[PDB]
């Protein structure tokens, strides 16, 4: 017998739409997001489960969730939030167009919560944050209401998992209004990729 | 700073030479 | 001594003026990463240097310590230059960045020093760009300005004395078209980021 290590790393996508970045942007649906597992010596890709954690017209909170198996786990996450657009009707990969900016409240951040069947205790939450110079403009706009450009967390907790659970991971929101929309201008209403951040989730089994 | 290898960085077109 | 690892970004200062303007490189450079000994998490500085420099570009490098051993070394590179002004009040905030070269012979690599043997070198070199018209402080990516710059190396050492590898960096441009800055009058001051570099040393 052995203490397992198990641990998912990915970049989840957002597909939203944007016209000029004078205008709101409409936020596509989370769903599957393809992510590394690893387990030992089995790795993989498989999807997670993505949805919104809240949504209203100001913004929307993605989750994604996290199965523990039956055990006691340390878990580690490190997230790396940073949210480039490219366009999809770009002739070319992958060309990045701008970015979506962050809310500077207080009340966003990166954490994490219980699903069904787990118990988490020793929360630590550490969570930072690039800011734009306020003079700083891509695509135009500038950076004087204080737009972030990163927020990055590292979260470590204890879970035990009396039968197989899931936890979830809350993301920073997405900002759909124009102060935070630093896209490339389009005529009409223009699909682009988003990234949502790199998540890196580690889980060692005590026993 | 972890035991998992970083993922290659997405939209990134790979360089042939 | 089984597992090893640095993670970080390594720093330098350079200057700028107005976007028609070159930028002036400062000096390397100790750079502080975090050093990894398989439970412990400490700090470490590291040797780095100009491996090359011309009128248009320089070229970093980053010295790794090697135990004697023998060693799976993974690496991985991810090349992105944003710079913050030096001064305050906006020490940290970016403030824009420098962009790399499109030419084939830019790229991540790594060389043997100090009698110590690279073997089953495989080195794998991406790159981003940015849609030509991405606007960042009024300039544009016409003439295929590369935001990012990004390398996975896997190689092993055999290290018979306690030596070093160095990591070779992409090239910093110096010309004006590779200047996403902020313009000012004076020349100015910024802090720019070489990317993030992460080595893991596995021993076999």
């Amino acid at each position: 017998k052995h203490e397992r290590f198990i641990a998912y790393v990915g970049i989840p996508m957002l597909t939203i739409q944007a016209r000029e970045n004078d205008d709101q942007i409409i936020l596509g649906s989370l769903g599957s997001q393809r992510m590394k597992y690893i387990e030992d010596e089995n790795q993989n890709y498989t999807n997670i489960s993505s949805e919104y954690y809240s949504q209203s017209s100001m913004q929307a909170v993605p989750m994604y969730y996290f199965n523990v198996p039956k055990g006691q786990w340390s878990v580690d996450i490190s997230c790396e939030g940073y949210q480039p657009t490219s366009s999809t009707s770009d002739p070319h990969r992958g060309r990045s167009d701008g970015m979506i900016a962050y809310s500077n409240a207080d009340s966003d951040y990166w954490n994490v919560g219980e699903a069904d069947g787990v118990k988490i205790s020793k929360l630590r939450n550490d969570n930072t944050y690039r800011q734009g110079h306020p003079e700083l403009e891509i695509n135009s706009c500038h950076f004087r209401e204080g737009q972030l450009l990163e927020r990055d967390a590292t979260i470590s907790f204890h879970v035990e998992a009396p039968t197989d659970g899931r936890f979830f991971l809350v993301g920073p929101a997405i900002q759909k209004t124009a102060k935070y929309n630093y896209t490339i201008s389009y005529g009409d209403w223009t699909d682009r990729d988003m990234e949502l951040g790199l998540i890196t989730v580690v889980l060692d089994e005590h026993l | 700073a972890n035991r998992v290898r970083r993922p290659p960085r997405e939209g990134h077109i790979y360089m042939a030479s």
